[PDB]
RNA sequence: CGCGGGGUGGAGCAGCCUGGUAGCUCGUCGGGCUCAUAACCCGAAGGUCGUCGGUUCAAAUCCGGCCCCCGCAACCA
RNA sequence: GGCGACACACGUGCUACAAUGCCCACUACAAAGCGAUGCCACCCGGCAACGGGGAGCUAAUCGCAAAAAGGUGGGCCCAGUUCGGAUUGGGGUCUGCAACCCGACCCCAUGAAGCCGGAAUCGCUAGUAAUCGCGGAUCAGCCAUGCCGCGGUGAAUACG
RNA sequence: CGCCUCCUAAAAGGUAACGGAGGCGCCCAAAGGUCCCCUCAGGCGGGACGGAAAUCCGCCGGAGAGCGCAAGGGUAGAAGG
């Protein structure tokens, strides 16, 4: 879910990037 | 020993995860185990596992002495 | 009782099964398998006895798990409580530790509500 | 009798080390193992079931010896206990069946305890006997998680002829009992 | 935490206070307001008076509380529960 | 030391007879409706049964002493 | 230092309780805005936050930029789970004189309540509700899930 | 108001008062017969859940346990299991 930061969905929510949502 | 009330003990081969084999008697002819006494980290002498730390926290919080002497 | 001391559930893929071990999330499940050549899709039921010990050996030796991890987590809380730092008082009285406000929620840390009586109006 | 590794070890290794450790003038002075008594004080099966069966069947697999029922001596209201209710299983292991169980208890069972850090050195009888307690019965190799239905533990009494704790601790460590401290 | 590309933070004025004591055969009672100054190995054995906003609480510093800030040991709010 | 009855959540009453299970109405507290209150609606908490002692595996319940509180009786002389 | 307290109580919201869903990879289609100790292409270090290089743009030109739901392919198979992401341990990053009280982010681990919510109660009549994402003001940073805007997909129903 | 136990009852028996205290009006198909075997309570030390007290082990322990229910007598060289 959007609250799960360790996912490509939660990173979109916080507007941030990481291993779980790279660019 | 009373007749007909006990399970027959038979020669038994016990197999551990460290390729170890034990020749004992049991009610099952061959038993496989994931751990024995020949490899338990307590049994195998000191065998300090993942933790050789102690700790080194905390006074080993060096890096660095970069305040001017 | 297979690896470490927990039986990882059969019928599931091996990568999710290993997560049922305290100390292994999804990313560590990704490692151990790849570092040992076991198809992450293989069902636990369908692993060699050779693959059991190969998966087991690495898992149990690379990182500390179940009981020891809890003992080292407990040791650090205990340490914070012993020295008397502000985090140590939080873990004592049972209040949150990471800056969260307590006027309203904190229920995960406080537990069920303890409803009290309130101040009254005038008729 | 027959050949069990632990027994042959008691004579070959442990007896001479004991004599040279303590100076026994008589060969019957040196400590011996006498019996192993296993106690499952259940009480869950007071009336809630005759689960004593599935628990004696597993005690029978672990020891090779059919357990016997123990019944409540007195009645106890707080315990919900009428005098005579079947509230446990006890089995007295002696001679070779004692060795075979002790041999597996050290070689496979105690290591299978999770967070195992050695047997308590303080649990000696004061008079040379030892007791320990287990919380799971699947610590033993004859028991599998598929064959179990509910976790039951036990008390293990190992009786020796040693007059003192000091002699008995030497007897049990030399045989291979990992003591914590 | 503070980016270790930068140093471990001590307000310097407090750090002088302790290195003089070591040199002169410590220890005096050290009263500071730098609740932020990181506890640093040159402090163990001393006792620093930390201002929590009202008072200077004494703080005896031991080896097992080094990676911390001084304010951690002089709490700022007194509680005692509700009636 | 004439004979009865009674003592249990805050109030008033079950439960005792027949030992194992504390209950009912109001009240009290949190929410709701109302502009607000009451009523009303939704939730919850509070009694180790006057007391000491005994019987029993187990006592509010059964037995004995004490405390307290109401009721009856006290006739022929 | 406190405005961030916490036996409690209420309002407004975010995230969900899953399969019309979740997850990974591939691949499409916006609008309105902002941008000179500003936005940062691309490049190497790093699992990542970021760091170091380093073009272009005083901006219908260069940049923020990837829009997301969607479309395709594959994985999960009804579990308190590959649902959910609170809480907590450890390790870092960055802005800042300074992140103890009291920052945001990233990574390993931890993985709570929650199985659709009592009495009661809110909004919306159409490109509306619902759902998807995007930008701006404030601003060193930011507790923004708030506000002011922006388009994407797109219903049900009105007897009275 | 009949029955049982203890005391009063003055070391045989018996012995009164509106003298001091309790109990009975059942029960058991084994709680009966016999044979064979077994020995308690409690104290302390030891043992997962497990507590003052469940079950287990060692040591001590002549009977203070038990013997359906009052009391007394009796009793493990059994009447107890
Ligand atoms: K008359
Ligand atoms: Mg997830
Ligand atoms: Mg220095
Ligand atoms: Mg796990
Ligand atoms: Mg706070
Ligand atoms: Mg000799
Ligand atoms: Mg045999
Ligand atoms: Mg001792
Ligand atoms: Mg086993
Ligand atoms: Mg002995
Ligand atoms: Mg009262
Ligand atoms: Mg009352
Ligand atoms: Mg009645
Ligand atoms: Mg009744
Ligand atoms: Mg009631
Ligand atoms: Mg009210
Ligand atoms: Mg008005
Ligand atoms: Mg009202
Ligand atoms: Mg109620
Ligand atoms: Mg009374
Ligand atoms: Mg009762
Ligand atoms: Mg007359
Ligand atoms: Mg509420
Ligand atoms: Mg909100
Ligand atoms: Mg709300
Ligand atoms: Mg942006
Ligand atoms: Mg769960
Ligand atoms: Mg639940
Ligand atoms: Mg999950
Ligand atoms: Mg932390
Ligand atoms: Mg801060
Ligand atoms: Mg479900
Ligand atoms: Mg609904
Ligand atoms: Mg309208
Ligand atoms: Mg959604
Ligand atoms: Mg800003
Ligand atoms: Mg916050
Ligand atoms: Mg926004
Ligand atoms: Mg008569
Ligand atoms: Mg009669
Ligand atoms: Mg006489
Ligand atoms: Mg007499
Ligand atoms: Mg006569
Ligand atoms: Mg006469
Ligand atoms: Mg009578
Ligand atoms: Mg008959
Ligand atoms: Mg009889
Ligand atoms: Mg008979
Ligand atoms: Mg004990
Ligand atoms: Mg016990
Ligand atoms: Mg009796
Ligand atoms: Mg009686
Ligand atoms: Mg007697
Ligand atoms: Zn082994």
């Amino acid at each position: 879910g959007k609250g799960d930061r360790r996912t490509r969905r939660g990173k979109i929510w916080r507007g941030t990037y990481g291993k779980y949502r790279p660019r | 020993m009373k007749e007909g009330i006990h399970p027959k003990l038979v020669p038994a081969r016990i197999i551990c995860g460290c390729g170890n084999v034990i020749e004992t008697y049991s009610t099952k002819p061959e038993i496989y185990v994931e751990v024995c006494s020949k490899c338990h980290p307590f049994y195998t002498g000191q065998q300090r596992f993942v933790d050789t730390e102690g700790r080194v926290e905390r006074f080993q919080r060096r890096y660095g002495d970069s305040y001017r002497k | 009782a297979r690896i470490a001391g927990v039986e990882i559930p059969r019928n599931k893929r091996v990568d999710v099964a290993l997560t049922y071990i305290y100390g292994i999330g999804k990313a560590r499940a990704k490692e151990a398998l790849e570092k040992t050549g076991i198809n992450p899709a293989t069902r636990v039921k369908d692993l060699t006895e050779a693959e059991v010990v190969r998966l087991r050996e690495y898992v149990e030796n690379t990182w500390k798990l179940e009981g020891e991890l809890r003992a080292e987590v407990a040791a650090n809380i205990k340490r914070l409580m012993d020295i008397g730092c502000y985090r140590g008082l939080r873990h004592r009285r049972g209040l949150p530790v990471r800056g969260q406000r307590t006027r309203t929620n904190a229920r995960t840390r406080k537990g069920p509500r303890k409803t009290v009586a309130g101040k009254k109006k005038a008729p | 009798p027959l050949d069990v590794a632990l027994k042959r070890k008691y004579y070959e290794e442990v007896r001479p080390e004991l004599i040279r450790r303590f100076g026994y003038q008589n060969v019957w002075e040196v400590p011996r193992l006498e019996k192993v008594v296993i106690n499952q004080g259940l009480g869950e099966a007071k009336e809630d079931a005759r689960i004593l069966e599935k628990a004696a069947q597993e005690l029978a697999l672990i020891t090779g010896q059919k357990p016997a029922v123990t019944r409540a001596k007195k009645s106890i209201s707080n315990f919900k206990l009428r005098k005579g209710m079947p509230i446990g299983l006890r089995v007295t292991l002696r001679r070779d069946r004692m060795w075979i169980f002790l041999e597996k208890l050290l070689n496979v069972a105690l290591p299978r305890i999770r967070d195992f850090r050695g047997l308590n050195p303080n649990s000696f009888d004061g008079r040379g006997n030892y007791n320990l307690g287990l919380r799971e019965q699947l610590i033993f190799p004859e028991i599998t998680y598929d064959m179990v239905d509910a976790l039951r533990g036990m008390d293990i009494a190992v009786v020796t002829t040693a007059e003192t704790d000091e002699e008995a601790r030497a007897l049990l460590e030399l045989l291979g009992f990992p003591f914590r401290k | 935490p503070r980016s270790l590309k930068k140093g471990v933070f001590v307000d310097d004025h407090l750090l002088e206070k302790v290195l003089e004591l070591n040199a002169k055969g410590e220890k005096r009672l050290i009263k500071t307001w730098s609740r932020r100054s990181t506890i640093v190995p040159e402090m163990v054995g001393h006792t620093i008076a930390v201002y929590n906003g009202k008072q200077h609480v004494p703080v005896y510093i031991t080896e097992n509380m080094v990676g911390h800030k001084l304010g951690e040991f002089a709490p700022t709010r007194t509680y005692r529960g509700h009636g």
